[PDB]
């Protein structure tokens, strides 16, 4: 009912502000996005890492492929893997050393549940380096990779119009 | 004071979190080691480094017949 | 302060050593005080604590300057009546190439004064009465010497209301700080009573005396002097006596009229202003609204009433205090004035409202770049002011928690987007460019973005222009082709040497440069938005309202420390807007004669000054000097020993005083101390110097005196540029 | 220095004078008598940034102070955040 | 946060103040006495109505608390604390520790002032080259 | 002085590159005998410029040769741009001239990196480390607030630079464009010729 729930600016305290709003924290946005790294972790990550790596995969064709250097390829190549599955590599360590920012390290192991987590404060850091990993380990098979149901698929297409 | 949709109605009440989703698609180690070489890792990356810029940049530049800048 | 304090002299203070701050200067002497106070001669934190006055102070000031105005242009009248040109031009307009002003011939002088004319050497003149000029109908040269002293009689009266004010013992509170009216008179009967009394001689007179003008005569073969009242047989032609209607109504016959009116859409031919005659119905169709408008109506009011969630509690008393404030009613006002000129600098050169403007080519863009500079040098001001406000007017807090209050609420926020806005603008809005240069001489325009490169292919054609004009499917009724004529439907005809308006279409490069604007635009506003929103207290500093809107930089902590403030987002935000206008100009006299100025020939084959180059090189940023500055410049620094001379002869300084600016810009400041003692020193050996302790320039006025002459500098430099390229060939 | 820049002057009296700075400045001391006879150049001087705040009233009379630390905190900065 | 609410002092929301290294260094709250409730103006671009107390509101950094105190004391009062959180509690004890207000005399702590010679003729350069014998590190 | 004066007495054991003081006293900026350094290279970059821009005009003309043209053309300012510096660009401008690309293009290119290295000089020059850091202030709100941006966690604290810094880096970019410019002007039309 309250004008805008129980009409807070933040979780509660105002003094920490992001002004808490739609578009930081509507049941309708918040929503779309928790298997997902936004909060929770859902799994230990291994397995976020291809679907991220796939999605943002097949993406970064019709960009490097459709506005390509001399575009509108005739190779067998592109419509392609080509050059792109080349960037996922360069992004795909650029990634890595950045896993050097924290390595923090253990094998704990739970992706396993216990006992409604809380994370307790997961805010904050506790991704040891065997956790980032085993991410940007799934990220190169999710980028190379979700590079070819990119250009293996014919385009069937639309055209401008 | 009838008409109030007498606590309307409420939810439990307007506590969502306690359980809105089942978590995630199966797929339980459908990958597991699957490709292991950064499921392996201790300790790599040079290695890899080496190798994926070596072929890309190597076959990325040289012949067969020109097909010139 | 006492110098004779109250009672008891009449005896007016000329000296004892004078005055301001209490530690007032020093007595002892020193030289910065007499570069503060021509700054800084009004802030209004000093001079009185209690407003009182300075309200009535600030409407003398005002009438100073209507005075002015018109010492102005009587002067300018005059110069305009009895250094002629006008009376040559007008039988020959078309012809003429006209001059009100002429030198003395002493020294070089005179070459500059070369033949303009009816067979007169002259200065060539880019303003244009002789254009505002062309309305009167009557004529004569000592008239307009009669419109002149009229002009010298509103001043002197208009300049002795000033003494009739702050002077004269004068006014109190209630008279401002009870508004109730104002706007209520103002819009209503002037704004009103002007445009209706502009109307009341606008077909009265002018109407009839161009009606038959536009043909030819040596004027007076056709107007008396006047000729025109009870009288009016003359109307008869340009219509009736109303003949038999009552006090408009109806029940009226027409089987052939309708008065006078009669809505013209397009341009004359052989004066192709555009009608002279829905000139008076669209300001007649004005006034009326004023006339009912400046009705209401006494306030918070209206203000007072609707609120929304996001929307602001505070918009509520959205001020007792905007009624004194001040310093911010200025503020507000400049945005709109300011942005409220350069709307001119459009509706102007796509629908010129005077007789021969186009054809005139020179005499209106001079015009479109003056009005340009005012909608953008009267913006960044429109910002400082505000920032003026933002730290001080009122005594106290107590505005409190709105809209306002609100906005601040976030900050680091609003300014948080904007900053990406233009990077994401930059990126998209100027390495653009950058491309084709890196791959056009690279050299492959398969893939550029040229205009026929990469796909679009050749049409610009339908968005809104080809809807625009095209224009009766319409509610719309009227007139034979569009609002403007530039717009994509319609015409080859228009004008007599030569081509004045024609479609323009664009395509891309205009899609770019309009992004650039963009990019330019908004750039230029975070740093004046962020400014004046951060005025007060920072996340930087806190104690940062303390001293000033001005305080040259908080000092070397922090890391910087430096710009902050926002005198100086009002020094790097003119920087910027220098270039927001100065590259807007660059783009309209690239696009207006590459394409549009033109000529006229047999078969209407059009030859633009230049055979659109444009095409596929402006696309290129060097095309921009190839095309531009190396091109066209071509005809400044050939100018010499001819006329305009004085152009080429300042585009050297000016194009010098700006490479004087970043001396004043680039430097320290206990430097030119660390210079002036040595100097000091030498002074007094030979006893030449002490007295008046000579002093480096105070932080922030070196900063005045960058920026300031950056401007001079690199502005006139095109003021010399252009008028010299479009004066000879264009 | 780590945050060294002298303000120091002779009276070190602090009346109608200085007071003006984030925190930085304990003082009064007192040393066995100046007239007003509040004393030093500082208090411990770890804890805020670096403004000249610290002149620009009340006497230094040789040189001014400034930036100079170099040695630089974060809270010394104003960001770290 | 609700389950416990402490507040004394009261704004509403902002962009402004702290955000997360605060929690991970410093942490700086300043607290005060008030007579009858009063609306005030910040750091952070403001304001708000104080009433009474802790009347304990944190801040970002020491900058800020002194800031209003300036603030503070124009519209007057004598109290204000300010004393700087971890996260874990306590060293570094910021207005606690003896007296306030800086112009009192108990005693010392700090400050010398010289370094090893007074203000006079350094035309003299600095000296030996760095080594460690001789005192250059004070 | 770099031992220093008055405005400084002081100004030792960092002699050097301490730019910048607090405001008050006179008010005291690059008084550093670096920040004279700093403001010496300019006419370093401005004698070794009138210097060099002489010979050629002269050997230029003199090639195929008039000479006369700078016995004239000597004298006075304009007409230094209108010929030299105006003539002769001529050929450079268009190795890109939009009808397709001819022998130079190097050049022209880097004639115009020269024209931005420089002028992108300024910035560095009139901005002053003050406004920088305290937008990033706000621009570093976003991510620390913004999704998917977050956690994530810089090993260096965003700044802008420090007070010396950038009246270097304005310069050490004031002097490659001017330096790069000439270097491509003369070569991009001692090349062609005429002379
Ligand atoms: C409708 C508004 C108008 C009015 C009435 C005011 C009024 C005021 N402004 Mg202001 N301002 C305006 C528009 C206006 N401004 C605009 C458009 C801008 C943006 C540029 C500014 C930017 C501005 C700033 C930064 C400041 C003010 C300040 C002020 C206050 C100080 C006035 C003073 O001492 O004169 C100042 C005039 C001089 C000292 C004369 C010097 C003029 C030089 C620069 C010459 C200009 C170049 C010209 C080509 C030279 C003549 C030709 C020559 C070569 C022969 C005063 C209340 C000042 C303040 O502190 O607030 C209290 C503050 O300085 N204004
Ligand atoms: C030519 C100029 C140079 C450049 C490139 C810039 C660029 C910028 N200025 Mg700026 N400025 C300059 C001179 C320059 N300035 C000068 C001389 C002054 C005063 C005399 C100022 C005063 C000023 C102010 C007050 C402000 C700026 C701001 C900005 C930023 C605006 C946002 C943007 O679009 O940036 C991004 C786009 C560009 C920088 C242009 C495109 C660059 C091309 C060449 C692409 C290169 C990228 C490519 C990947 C290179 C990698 C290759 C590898 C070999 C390295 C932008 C960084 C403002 C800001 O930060 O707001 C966001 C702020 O308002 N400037
Ligand atoms: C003509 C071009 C080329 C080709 C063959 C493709 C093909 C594809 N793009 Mg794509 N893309 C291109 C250029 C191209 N793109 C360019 C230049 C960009 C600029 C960013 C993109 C940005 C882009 C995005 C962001 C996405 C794709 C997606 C897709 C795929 C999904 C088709 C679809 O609409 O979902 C069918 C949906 C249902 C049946 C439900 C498809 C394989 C994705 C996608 O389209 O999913 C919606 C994803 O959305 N593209
Ligand atoms: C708008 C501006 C203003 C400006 C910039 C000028 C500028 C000029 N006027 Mg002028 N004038 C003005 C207002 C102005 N006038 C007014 C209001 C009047 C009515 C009193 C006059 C009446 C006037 C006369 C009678 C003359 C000038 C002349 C001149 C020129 C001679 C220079 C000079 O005055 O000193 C030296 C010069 C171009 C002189 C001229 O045109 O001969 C070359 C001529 O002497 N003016
Ligand atoms: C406010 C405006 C301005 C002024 C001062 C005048 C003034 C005048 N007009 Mg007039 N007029 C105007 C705008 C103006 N007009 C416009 C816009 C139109 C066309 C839309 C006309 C169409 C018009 C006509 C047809 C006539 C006048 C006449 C007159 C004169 C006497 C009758 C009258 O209108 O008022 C005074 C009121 C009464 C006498 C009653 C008087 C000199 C008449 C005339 O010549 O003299 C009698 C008559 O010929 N006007
Ligand atoms: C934050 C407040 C509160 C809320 C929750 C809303 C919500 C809304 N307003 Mg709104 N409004 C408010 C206060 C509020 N308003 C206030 C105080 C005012 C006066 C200042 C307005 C003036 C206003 C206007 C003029 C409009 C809205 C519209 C809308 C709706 C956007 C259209 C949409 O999403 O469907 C579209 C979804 C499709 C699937 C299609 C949305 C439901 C728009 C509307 O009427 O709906 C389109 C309309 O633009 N509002
Ligand atoms: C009581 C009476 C009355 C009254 C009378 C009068 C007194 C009137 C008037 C009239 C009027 C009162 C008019 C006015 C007008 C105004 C106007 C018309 C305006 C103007 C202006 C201008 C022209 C300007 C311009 C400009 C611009 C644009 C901006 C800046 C620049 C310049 C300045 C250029 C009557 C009649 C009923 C009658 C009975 C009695
Ligand atoms: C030896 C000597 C001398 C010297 C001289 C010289 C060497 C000079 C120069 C000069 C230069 C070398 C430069 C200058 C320039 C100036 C100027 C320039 C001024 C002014 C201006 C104006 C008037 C303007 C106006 C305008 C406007 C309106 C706005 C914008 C545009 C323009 C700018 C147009 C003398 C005799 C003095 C003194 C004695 C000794
Ligand atoms: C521009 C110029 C000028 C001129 C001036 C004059 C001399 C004038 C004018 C103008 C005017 C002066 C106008 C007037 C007008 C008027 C009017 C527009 C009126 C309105 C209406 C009426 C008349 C009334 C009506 C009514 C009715 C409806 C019924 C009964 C009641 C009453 C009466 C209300 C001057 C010198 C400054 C110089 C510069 C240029
Ligand atoms: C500049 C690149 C060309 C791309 C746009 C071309 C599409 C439209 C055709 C030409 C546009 C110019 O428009 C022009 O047409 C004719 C030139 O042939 C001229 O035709 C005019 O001259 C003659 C005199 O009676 C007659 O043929 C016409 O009745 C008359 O309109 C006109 O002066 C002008 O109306
Ligand atoms: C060059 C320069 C100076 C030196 C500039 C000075 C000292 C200009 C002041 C010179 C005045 C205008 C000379 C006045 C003397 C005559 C008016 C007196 C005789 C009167 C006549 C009849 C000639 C600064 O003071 C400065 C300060 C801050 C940032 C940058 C700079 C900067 O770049
Ligand atoms: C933009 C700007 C900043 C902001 C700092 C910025 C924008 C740094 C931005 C990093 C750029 C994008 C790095 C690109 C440079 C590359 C050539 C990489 C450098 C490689 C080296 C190790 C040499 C200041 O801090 C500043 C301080 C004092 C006066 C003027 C200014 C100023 O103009
Ligand atoms: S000039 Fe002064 S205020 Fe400006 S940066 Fe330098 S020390 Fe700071
Ligand atoms: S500022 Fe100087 S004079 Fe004043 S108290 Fe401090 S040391 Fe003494
Ligand atoms: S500004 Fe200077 S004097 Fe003031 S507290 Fe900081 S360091 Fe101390």
């Amino acid at each position: 009912k309250p004008t805008y729930q129980v009409i807070q600016p933040i979780n509660g305290d105002p003094f920490i502000g992001s002004l808490e709003t739609p578009v930081t924290s509507s049941p309708l946005i918040a929503w779309y996005l928790s298997n997902l790294p936004a909060y929770r972790t859902a799994v230990s990550p291994l397995l976020r890492g291809i679907e991220v790596g796939l999605a943002h995969g097949y993406l970064l064709v019709g960009p490097f492929v459709k506005a390509g250097p001399l575009r509108n390829t005739e190779i067998a190549g592109q419509a392609g893997s080509l050059a792109a599955g080349g960037l996922v590599v360069i992004l795909s360590l650029c990634l890595t050393i950045y896993g050097i920012s924290s390595f923090n390290e253990g094998a704990p192991s739970t992706a396993p549940s216990l006992t409604l987590t809380g994370r307790k404060k997961e805010p904050d850091q506790l991704q040891t380096a065997d956790g980032w990993a085993k991410f940007t380990g799934g990220f190169f098979f999710g980028g190379i990779s979700g590079v070819i149901w990119a250009y293996f698929l014919l385009y069937v297409l639309d055209l401008p119009y | 004071d009838l008409e109030d949709l007498g606590n309307t109605t409420g939810q439990w009440d307007s506590y969502g979190s306690d359980a809105p989703s089942p978590y995630n698609p199966l797929q339980s180690k459908l990958f597991e080691t699957f490709a292991a070489p950064f499921t392996k890792r201790g300790l790599l990356l040079k290695f890899l480094i080496l190798g994926g810029g070596s072929t890309l940049a190597y076959l990325s530049a040289t012949a067969s017949g020109d097909i010139l800048p | 302060l006492v110098d004779r304090d109250p009672i008891k002299t009449s005896f007016e203070q000329w000296a004892k050593p004078g005055h301001f701050s209490r530690t007032i200067a020093k007595g002892p002497d020193t030289t910065t005080w007499i570069w503060n106070l021509h700054a800084d001669a009004h802030d209004f934190d000093s001079h009185t604590s209690d407003l009182e006055e300075i309200s009535r102070k600030v409407f003398s000031a005002h009438f100073g300057q209507l005075s002015i105005i018109f010492l102005w242009l009587s002067g300018m009248y005059f110069h305009g009546a009895r250094f002629s040109n006008y009376e040559a031009w007008l039988n020959d307009p078309t012809h003429i190439g006209p001059s009100a002003q002429v030198v003395w011939p002493i020294v070089g002088q005179e070459i500059l004064n070369g033949d303009v004319g009816g067979g007169f050497r002259g200065i060539q003149i880019t303003s244009g009465f002789f254009q505002i000029w062309r309305a009167s109908g009557i004529t004569s040269e000592l008239q307009l010497y009669c419109t002149a002293i009229g002009a010298l009689v509103f001043a002197g009266l208009m300049l002795f209301a000033g003494w009739f004010h702050y002077h004269k013992a004068a006014p109190k509170l209630a008279w401002f700080q009870d508004v109730e009216s104002m706007l209520n008179h103002h819009l209503a009967g002037l704004l009103g009573l002007g445009s209706l009394s502009w109307a009341r001689h606008q077909v009265h007179v002018s109407l009839p005396i161009n009606q038959f003008l536009n043909a030819g005569v040596d004027p007076k073969e056709i107007p008396l002097p006047h000729e025109f009242i009870l009288n009016r047989d003359l109307l008869a032609q340009l219509y009736p006596s109303f003949a038999e209607g009552a006090t408009p109504f109806f029940t009226l016959n027409w089987s052939k009229y309708a008065d006078f009116l009669t809505f013209r859409g397009g341009l004359d031919p052989l004066t192709g202003g555009l009608w002279l005659t829905d000139i008076a119905h669209h300001h007649l169709a004005i006034a009326i609204l004023f006339l009912i408008a400046g009705h209401m109506y006494r306030i918070k009011d209206i203000l007072e009433a609707h609120k929304g969630p996001f929307t602001g509690q505070g918009h509520k008393g959205l001020y007792e205090i905007l009624t004194t404030s001040w310093h911010a009613q200025l503020s507000i006002n400049l945005a709109m004035l300011g942005s409220l000129t350069i709307v001119v600098a459009q509706h102007m050169y796509s629908m010129p409202p005077y007789p021969y403007l186009a054809t005139d080519y020179a005499t209106q863009l001079s015009l479109f770049t003056h009005h340009m500079w005012i909608g953008g040098f009267l913006i960044v001001g429109a910002a400082a002011h505000a920032a003026i406000f933002m730290v001080r007017d009122y005594d106290p807090t107590t505005r409190y928690n709105d809209l306002l209050d609100r906005v601040l609420r976030h900050r680091d926020a609003i300014i948080s987007h904007l900053n990406w806005v233009c990077i994401f603008l930059g990126f998209h809005s100027f390495g653009l460019y950058i491309h084709n240069d890196t791959m056009s001489a690279l050299g492959r325009p398969q893939d550029m973005f040229s205009d026929t490169a990469i796909q679009l292919q050749p049409v610009f054609a339908q968005w809104i222009q080809n809807t625009h004009a095209l224009a009766p499917g319409t509610t719309a009724p009227g007139a034979t082709a569009s609002t403007s004529l530039t717009w994509g439907g319609g015409d080859l005809v228009a004008v007599g040497n030569k081509v004045a308006l024609l479609p323009i279409p664009l395509g891309t490069a205009d899609f770019l440069v309009h992004h650039i604007h963009a990019f330019t635009i908004h750039v230029t506003v975070l740093i004046l938005l962020k400014g004046v929103l951060f005025a007060r207290s920072s996340r930087l500093i806190p104690d940062k309202a303390n001293l000033g809107f001005r305080f040259p930089c908080d000092g070397p902590g922090r890391g910087g420390t430096c710009q902050v403030s926002a005198w100086d987002h009002v020094f790097l935000g003119l920087f910027w807007m220098y270039n927001s206008i100065s590259v807007v100009i660059f783009h309209f006299s690239w696009k207006m004669q590459s394409d549009v100025w033109g000529t006229i020939n047999d078969q209407g084959v059009v030859t633009h000054i230049t055979a659109g180059n444009f095409a596929q090189s402006s696309i290129t940023i060097n095309g921009w000097l190839r095309d531009f500055l190396w091109a066209q410049a071509s005809q400044v620094i050939q100018s010499y020993g001819s006329s305009l001379s004085a152009y080429g002869l300042f585009f050297l300084g000016a194009h010098f005083v700006w490479a004087f600016s970043l001396m004043f810009l680039f430097s320290g400041r206990g430097y030119w101390q660390e210079l002036i003692e040595s100097i000091v020193w030498a002074h007094n050996k030979l006893k030449v110097a002490p007295a008046t302790q000579p002093r480096a320039l105070s932080i922030v006025q070196g900063r005045a005196v960058g920026v300031t002459h950056y401007l001079l500098g690199g502005i006139a430099t095109t003021w010399a540029f252009f008028l010299a390229r479009i004066i000879a060939v264009g | 220095m780590s945050h060294s820049v002298k303000i120091y002057d002779t009276c070190i009296g602090c009346t109608q004078c200085v007071r003006a700075c984030p925190t930085d400045v304990l003082e009064m001391i007192p040393w066995g008598g100046c007239k007003a006879k509040q004393i030093a150049s500082a208090p411990r001087t770890e804890d805020c940034v670096g403004c000249k705040r610290c002149e620009s009233a009340c006497p230094t009379d040789f040189l001014s102070v400034r930036v100079y630390l170099w040695h630089e905190t974060t809270r010394s900065m104003g960001l770290a955040y | 946060e609700l389950d416990p609410n402490t507040p004394s002092p009261i704004f509403g929301g902002s962009t402004g103040g702290l955000l997360r290294k605060a929690q991970v260094e410093e942490f700086y709250v300043i607290t005060w006495d008030s007579p009858k409730e009063q609306i005030f103006e910040m750091p952070t671009g403001g304001a708000a109505i104080m009433r009474e107390g802790p009347n304990l509101l944190k801040l970002a950094r020491k900058e800020q608390c002194l800031a209003l105190g300036t603030r503070l004391r124009s519209k007057y009062k004598i109290k204000y604390q300010f004393y700087r959180v971890f996260p874990n509690g306590e060293v570094q004890y910021l207005h606690p520790k003896d007296g306030v207000y800086p112009e009192k005399v108990n005693a010392g702590r700090q400050g010398v002032g010289q370094n090893f010679r007074s203000i006079g003729k350094n035309v003299s350069p600095i000296e030996v080259k760095f080594t460690g014998k001789q005192p250059y590190d004070l | 002085d770099a031992r220093g004066s008055k405005l400084m007495p002081d100004k030792k054991d960092f002699g050097y590159s301490f730019p910048c003081d607090g405001p008050g006293r006179g008010g005291t900026c690059d008084i550093s005998a670096w920040d004279d350094f700093y403001l010496a290279v300019f006419w370093m970059l401005n004698t070794i410029g009138w210097v060099t821009f002489y010979w050629h005009w002269k050997h230029i003309t003199l090639w195929r040769g008039n000479v006369s043209q700078f016995n004239e053309s000597s004298t006075y300012l304009m007409g230094w741009l209108r010929d030299y510096l105006w003539l002769n660009s001529s050929q450079l401008i268009n190795g890109i001239t939009p009808l397709v690309c001819n022998s130079l293009s190097v050049w022209a290119w880097m004639f115009l990196f020269g024209h931005l290295v420089w002028a992108t000089g300024f910035m560095f020059l009139i901005s002053w480390r003050g406004y920088w850091q305290e937008l990033i202030e706000t621009l570093a709100w976003a991510h620390e607030r913004t999704p998917l941006a977050n956690l994530i966690r810089w090993r260096d604290k965003p700044v802008a630079l420090s007070i010396v810094q950038a009246r270097l880096v304005g310069l050490v970019h004031f002097s490659v464009g001017y330096i790069f410019t000439y270097a491509a002007f003369l070569i991009a039309s001692t090349s062609g010729k005429f002379g």
